[PDB]
RNA sequence: AAGCUCGUAUCAGUUUUAUGAGGUAAAGCGAAUGAUUAGAGGUUCCGGGGUCGACCUUGACCUAUUCUCAAACUUUAAAUAUGUAAGAAGUCCUUGUUACUUAAUUGAACGUGGACAUUUGAAUGAAGAGCUUUUAGUGGGCCAUUUUUGGUAAGC
RNA sequence: GAGAACAGAAAUCUCCAGUAGAACAAAAGGGUAAAAGCCCCCUUGAUUUUGAUUUUCAGUGUGAAUACAAACCAUGAAAGU
RNA sequence: GGUUGCGGCCAUAUCUACCAGAAAGCACCGUUUCCCGUCCGAUCAACUGUAGUUAAGCUGGUAAGAGCCUGACCGAGUAGUGUAGUGGGUGACCAUACGCGAAACUCAGGUGCUGCAAUCU
């Protein structure tokens, strides 16, 4: 730019955290979260991490080692279609759905599936797994939100009324899901129960239906050719439930091929570093071209 | 009028006659300024496991 | 409704930055003879 | 070569200066929203200065932000103002463009002497897809050497489409 | 008039290193402290809150107890003649853990290992450590190194 | 006043230096630490001759002063006003400080006096090492013998002991003359304003093309 | 001064090894800051005036160089001095207590029962180690080498 | 730095650059960049109880400070503070 | 091996330029009813994965590149410094003795290593 860094300037910067300057953490909140007390020694914290790309949701349980971080058991929203969901993998209900395959998930890895059920049926009303009397305490987990926005019905906080509903101990309040009013300063489970298994997207379709058939063509032509209708979206998603607390247990992919077998392939795309003698051969050669005086 | 301010001079010499001992440690220290909930708790700890040898032995 | 956006600035001076004095004016410009 | 990079108009803000409170302030914002149908955000004095009658902290000025479809026919509206020609200046080493012009009543916009009299600041940022890349909150990026509206190349694709004029030399 | 306040003359002491500031990474609050760890004491000028008096920087004491965010330590500071004993409450960002007493125990634990092999065997133990010793005789081979022989050098003026 | 350069000729204080926490200080005599002809180019002037302390203690500027007018002067009237570069290698840094009893009419004091004794700036100097060069004139080498007495005949304005020293090295560079010369063969040496930039292996090979031609004639 | 409890338990104006901490000396300024001599290159086509019905000086900035500096500058960084450890109050195995702690027979302390001595876990020294009570005088100090402040300096 | 009616050195608007070269009452030094800065939202932990610890130290007082306990509150989705 | 979610150390990871990138993922991108946030669906929100794309972000390579990391009887046993003498010198200073011992310089090499999980010719 002709706004060419000193040597002076480049010598002294002091490079933040690689985690930082990639973006993909913020410290100041990692401290909070990671640190636990010290009179309660090695028993290590746990977050639940909720991220969200474009076309997936990750959710991963997660506590923390100075080797590396460790995660517990993780899932998808990538997972969901194996569970009956081939359409609309990022939305608020697929974030319950996603949450709730991890509430039951990791939650059946501590032995603890059996007792601490959950909340059964879903109102969408406001309530917290409490504790057995005389028996285990809920396994806690805390909602790590990452570099997410929170908001008042936020496509994370499916993952928590998800997870939480699940059995999970992940405290919270409701009044950043959606049916808190700004004014009302109550909830209604109302607008979340419809949220919770999708009233929005299918509620968003009969309406499209009546004003655009070009633009319901596009959007949901993934619901046409796969013959599902409006108000079917209801049972997608509560089929899922008993689904997910059916088998929550983790299957991977068998992923063809094998580990070794990629890397034969899969980069050989990169290129070669030189030596020395290479690059000093390239210099003395480049001389010989730029030389002459031209 | 105008005297000596300050010195250290000699100090070192005198704290040498007799001086500089050691910290004198015991096994068992004091429990001064530990966690109260701890040394609370501690306390039953112990109370307890009183009984155990006051069962044990019969 | 006044919306007013607000200033990213730390400086809470009153003072003019001294970027701006009788110098560095300039003896040109269209001043109107009409 | 060229698939993904093509163009388009980030946002133009017409910015009106007024340099003084009141009437003359509190009636031009009236002038932009009556503009672009948006509701528009004045700015505080950055400092007191005696001779333009302003005390730091004294509402002076107003503006607004408009993109995509309104922004670029007000653009158009505009370009038809100062008549498909523009100088070597009015256009900035980054890419981005602008200009001006008297009196707002060239482009449509009726008298309503009730209003009064204004001219203002046309001044649009030119970008290109991925500029999100530098805006957005998680994963922060720069826009690479290539892409990075430049001026030439912002000119070449005013002059050619729009078919306007670089002037003054 | 004289100035004493807590943190004077800390100047250079409190600071930073060049180009390291900003927020303490995870190492420090991931570290666990039990009762009777040995700690090194070294302030952190970014951590206002729990850190220790100017002196005790450099010190190293024997941690007392463990509460929420911060250690108490136990240290040995001499005031006329004699050691009282301090007792500081300092956060963790200003503790280190002490390299001192780590080597120990991996001593201890190496000469125990050395005791099975004087069990299994019965040649002499030879456990505890004896300092650097004359050396020895020996023989230096003259073989494709033959002592090159040089004086002094004379006086010259190089500028 | 000008109290004897006597008081102040020992390194007696830690560097005083006119700072901000010392201001309201005079000026260097000596303004002028480059003269003779500065612009010469550096293969005009390949000999080299040195003013060098023999001693550790303070120069000064008053003394530097009259010491750089005496070299001039006598320098330029015999061999020539452009015959050589004389550069004053020490810049009086130092500030000097006296307490000044004489306060005004009619009497002196009884008995305060040393209370309060900190002083005030009385002048400036230059704290010298041994062997620390203080004077540098390049000439053309059949000059020497005009050089060689300048210095000699401005040593008498210096308090202590210093030797006229001749260099081995060209003009006022690094790089005694031979290798000096070997990297002139090669065009190692492009002559910027009154010295040379040399010709480094470390930087980009484009600028490094651009900058040194003939040194690759080719390499 | 009086002793008292004990008999090599424990030490130590010292080193060795392991492990900390420090920002002085030195060093650095074509590294930050602050100061500081000299030319050379490049935009202002000028901040301002001229030469002419746009070319030269002046400055201002900019690029790579050049001479010299800092108790209250600094990347770097000693020597000397300095905190800690070198065991039986050790290193481990097991599993009882609690109202603390955990998803939890998770921990945390504190115990029960059990594994290992022979260089028992550096050198050197120990004229013995620990403990207590009481009470005199003193509370103008000065000198040498070295580091060091004020002062031209002083048997200051 | 490059760009816009009056608008000029100085008004308001834009983009690019920007390791802190700004700001944090004040002395100075340290510390801080998804903050400790700017801005907005909510509050009264500037509260109750009573001990311990650091500096100064005689290891008295006083001032200031640190880590807890026991309550009762604020804040946030929360961990937290 | 690439790739991503959370990372440890926090430049051998930063800067500047220029190229290369299959698979999958990431993005860029389409959408403006609903929760939601703005002067402005730009950022934030939600829907869709459907309409389009490696141009960019991203990952690599290249540079007698900047910076940074590393090494050495490179400079230097130099500067400084601990101990010593009824050593030298009018002094300023300096030598020697028994030890400790730099920074600049220079040559040389290097340009992220890696944890848990998932995924892909
Ligand atoms: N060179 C002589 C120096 O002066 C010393 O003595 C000085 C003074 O103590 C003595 O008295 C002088 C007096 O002679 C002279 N004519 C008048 C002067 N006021 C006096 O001095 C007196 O007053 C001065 C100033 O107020 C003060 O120093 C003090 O009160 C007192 N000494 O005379 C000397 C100066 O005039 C000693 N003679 C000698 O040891 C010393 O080296
Ligand atoms: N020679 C090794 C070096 O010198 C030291 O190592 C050891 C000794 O040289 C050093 O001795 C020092 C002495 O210099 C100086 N007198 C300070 C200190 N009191 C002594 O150390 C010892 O002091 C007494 C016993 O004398 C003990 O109470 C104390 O715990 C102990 N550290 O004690 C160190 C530990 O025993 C430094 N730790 C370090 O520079 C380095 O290890
Ligand atoms: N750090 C490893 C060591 O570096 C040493 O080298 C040191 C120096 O040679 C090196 O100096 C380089 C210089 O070589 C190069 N040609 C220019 C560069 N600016 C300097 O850099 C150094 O000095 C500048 C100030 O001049 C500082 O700003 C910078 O932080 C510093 N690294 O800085 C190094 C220390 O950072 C030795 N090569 C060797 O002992 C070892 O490799
Ligand atoms: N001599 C040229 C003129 O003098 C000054 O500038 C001179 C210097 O101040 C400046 O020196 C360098 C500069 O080259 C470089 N690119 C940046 C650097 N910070 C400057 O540093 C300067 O100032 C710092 C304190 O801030 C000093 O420590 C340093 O010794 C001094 N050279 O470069 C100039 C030549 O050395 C005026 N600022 C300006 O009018 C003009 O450059
Ligand atoms: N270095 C080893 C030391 O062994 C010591 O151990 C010593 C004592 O603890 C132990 O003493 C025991 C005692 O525990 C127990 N309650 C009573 C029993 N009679 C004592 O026994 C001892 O003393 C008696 C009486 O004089 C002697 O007859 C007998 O020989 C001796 N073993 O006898 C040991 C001496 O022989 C300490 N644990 C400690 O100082 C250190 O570890
Ligand atoms: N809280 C009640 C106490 O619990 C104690 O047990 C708790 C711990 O103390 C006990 O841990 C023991 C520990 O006591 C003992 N001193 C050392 C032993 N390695 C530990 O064992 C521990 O680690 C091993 C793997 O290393 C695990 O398999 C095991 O589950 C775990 N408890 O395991 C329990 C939970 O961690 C004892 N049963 C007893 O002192 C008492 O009942
Ligand atoms: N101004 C007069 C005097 O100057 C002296 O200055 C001396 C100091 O600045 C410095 O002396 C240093 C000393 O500081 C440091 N602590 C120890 C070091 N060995 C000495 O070194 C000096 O003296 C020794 C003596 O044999 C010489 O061998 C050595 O070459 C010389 N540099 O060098 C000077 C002596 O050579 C003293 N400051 C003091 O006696 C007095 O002020
Ligand atoms: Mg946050
Ligand atoms: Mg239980
Ligand atoms: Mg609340
Ligand atoms: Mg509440
Ligand atoms: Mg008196
Ligand atoms: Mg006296
Ligand atoms: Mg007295
Ligand atoms: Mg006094
Ligand atoms: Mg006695
Ligand atoms: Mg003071
Ligand atoms: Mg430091
Ligand atoms: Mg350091
Ligand atoms: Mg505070
Ligand atoms: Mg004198
Ligand atoms: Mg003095
Ligand atoms: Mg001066
Ligand atoms: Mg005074
Ligand atoms: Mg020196
Ligand atoms: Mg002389
Ligand atoms: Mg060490
Ligand atoms: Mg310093
Ligand atoms: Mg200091
Ligand atoms: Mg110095
Ligand atoms: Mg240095
Ligand atoms: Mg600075
Ligand atoms: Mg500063
Ligand atoms: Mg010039
Ligand atoms: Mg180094
Ligand atoms: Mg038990
Ligand atoms: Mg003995
Ligand atoms: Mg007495
Ligand atoms: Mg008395
Ligand atoms: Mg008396
Ligand atoms: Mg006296
Ligand atoms: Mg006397
Ligand atoms: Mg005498
Ligand atoms: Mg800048
Ligand atoms: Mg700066
Ligand atoms: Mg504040
Ligand atoms: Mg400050
Ligand atoms: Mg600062
Ligand atoms: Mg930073
Ligand atoms: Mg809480
Ligand atoms: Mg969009
Ligand atoms: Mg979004
Ligand atoms: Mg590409
Ligand atoms: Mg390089
Ligand atoms: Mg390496
Ligand atoms: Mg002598
Ligand atoms: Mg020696
Ligand atoms: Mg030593
Ligand atoms: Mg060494
Ligand atoms: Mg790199």
């Amino acid at each position: 730019q002709k706004d060419a860094k000193s040597s002076a300037y480049s010598s002294r910067f002091q490079t933040p955290f690689r985690r930082r300057r990639e973006g993909k953490t913020d410290y100041y909140q990692r401290k909070r979260l990671v640190t636990q007390h010290k009179a309660k020694y090695n028993t290590p914290k746990y977050r639940l991490v909720v991220r969200f790309t474009n076309k997936d949701i990750i959710c991963q349980i997660i506590s923390s080692t100075i080797t590396g971080d460790v995660v517990l058991a993780a899932a998808y929203s990538h997972e969901l279609p194996r569970y009956g969901i081939t359409h609309g993998l990022t939305n608020w209900a697929a974030a319950y759905a996603t949450g709730l395959l991890i509430a039951r998930r990791t939650l059946q890895k501590l032995g603890l599936d059996e007792t601490y059920k959950g909340v059964e049926e879903v109102e969408g009303e406001y309530e917290l797994t409490e504790a057995v009397e005389d028996g285990p305490r809920p396994f806690k987990v805390f909602l790590d939100i990452g570099l997410q926005r929170t908001t008042t019905g936020a496509r994370v906080f499916g993952a928590l009324k998800g997870a939480s509903d699940g059995g999970l101990y992940v405290p919270h309040s409701e009044n950043r899901f959606p049916g808190w009013d700004f004014e009302t300063e109550e909830i209604d489970p109302e607008l979340l129960r419809s949220y919770i298994f999708g009233g929005h997207v299918s509620q968003y379709m009969e309406e499209l239906a009546d004003d655009d058939e070009e633009r319901f063509s596009e959007l949901f032509k993934g619901y046409l050719a796969d013959d599902i209708d409006a108000d079917s979206l209801e049972d997608i998603y509560t089929s899922a439930h008993e689904a997910i607390r059916a088998d929550p247990a983790f299957k991977p992919t068998e992923k063809k091929f094998t580990k070794e077998q990629y890397a034969a392939e899969s980069k050989k795309y990169r290129q070669t570093k030189l030596s020395k003698e290479e690059r000093a051969a390239r210099v003395a050669a480049k001389i010989a071209a730029l030389a002459g005086q031209q | 009028a105008k005297s000596k301010n300050h010195t250290a001079h000699n100090q070192t010499r005198k704290a040498h006659r007799n001086g500089i001992k050691k910290p004198k440690t015991y096994k068992y220290p004091s429990l001064k300024g530990v966690d109260p909930k701890f040394r609370r708790n501690h306390k039953h700890a112990l109370h307890g496991t009183a009984k155990a040898l006051a069962a044990a032995k019969k | 409704k006044e919306i007013v956006k607000s200033n990213t600035s730390s400086k809470k001076a009153d003072v003019p930055p001294p970027s701006a004095d009788p110098s560095k004016a300039r003896k040109n410009r269209p001043r109107p003879s009409g | 070569q060229n698939p993904m990079r093509d163009l388009k108009i980030e946002k133009l803000v017409l910015n009106i200066s007024v340099g003084e409170s009141g009437d003359r302030l509190t009636r031009a914002s009236k002038v932009l929203e009556q503009l672009s149908g948006q509701t528009p955000v004045q700015s505080k004095a950055r400092y007191t200065v005696r001779t333009f009658g302003i005390r730091r902290n004294e509402k002076i000025a107003v503006h607004v932000t408009v993109r995509g479809p309104k922004a670029e026919e007000i653009l158009e509206r505009g370009l038809k103002v100062k008549e498909y020609q523009l100088r070597d200046r009015n256009f900035s080493a980054t890419g981005n463009f602008g200009f001006g012009i008297d009196e707002h009543i060239d482009l449509g916009i009726k008298y309503d002497p009730s209003i009064g009299i204004f001219g203002m600041d046309f001044y649009v940022v030119m970008n290109r897809p991925g500029a999100r890349v530098t805006r957005r909150k998680r994963c922060k990026g720069t826009v690479g050497n290539s892409h990075k509206t430049t001026k030439e190349d912002t000119v070449s694709w005013f002059k050619q489409k729009y078919d306007a004029d670089v002037l003054d030399k | 008039g004289k100035s004493h306040g807590y943190r004077s003359r800390t100047r250079y002491m409190f600071q930073r290193d060049f180009r390291k500031h900003g927020a303490v990474h995870l190492s420090t609050y991931l570290k666990v402290y039990k009762v009777g760890d040995i700690v090194d004491i070294k302030a952190n000028g970014s951590i206002q809150k729990g850190m220790p008096h100017k002196f005790y920087q450099g010190k190293t004491g024997v941690v007392y107890n463990v509460t929420k965010s911060s250690v108490g330590v136990i240290i040995n500071k001499m005031v006329g003649n004699r050691y009282l004993e301090k007792r500081l409450n300092l956060r963790v960002e200003h503790i280190k853990h002490s390299k001192c007493r780590q080597e120990f125990l991996e001593r201890v634990k190496a000469n125990a290992a050395k005791r099975a092999e004087a069990k299994a065997q019965g040649v002499a133990v030879q456990l505890k450590r004896q300092p650097a010793q004359p050396r020895e005789s020996r023989i230096v081979s003259t073989e494709g190194n033959v002592p090159q022989t040089l004086a002094p050098v004379p006086y010259e003026t190089f500028i | 006043a000008r109290r004897p350069a006597r008081c102040y000729r020992y390194q007696k204080n830690k560097p005083y230096p006119k700072s901000r926490y010392n201001r309201a200080v005079p000026d260097s005599k000596i303004r002028i630490y480059d003269l003779g002809k500065k612009k010469a180019t550096v293969d005009e002037f390949p000999l080299c001759v040195h003013l060098v302390s023999n001693e550790l203690e303070q120069l000064s500027s008053e003394a530097l002063e009259a010491a750089r007018i005496c070299a001039n002067k006598y320098m330029t009237t015999v061999s020539g006003r452009d015959a050589f570069h004389l550069r004053v290698r020490v810049h009086p840094f130092h500030v000097l400080r006296i307490n000044k009893m004489l306060s005004c009419a009619g009497a002196d004091r009884l008995q305060q006096g040393m209370r309060g004794a900190w002083g005030k700036p009385h002048g400036l100097a230059a704290r010298v090492d041994i062997g620390q060069i203080i004077f540098s004139v390049r000439t053309k080498d059949s000059n020497k013998d005009v050089v060689v007495e300048g210095l000699r005949r401005a040593r008498y304005k210096f308090p202590g002991q210093q030797k006229i020293i001749l260099s081995k090295k060209w003009g006022f560079t690094n790089l005694d003359r031979p290798e000096y010369l070997k990297k002139r063969e090669a065009g190692e040496v492009k002559d910027d304003g009154a010295f040379v930039k040399f010709l480094s292996k470390k930087g980009s090979l484009e600028n490094n093309i651009r900058e040194f031609p003939e040194y690759f004639a080719a390499q």
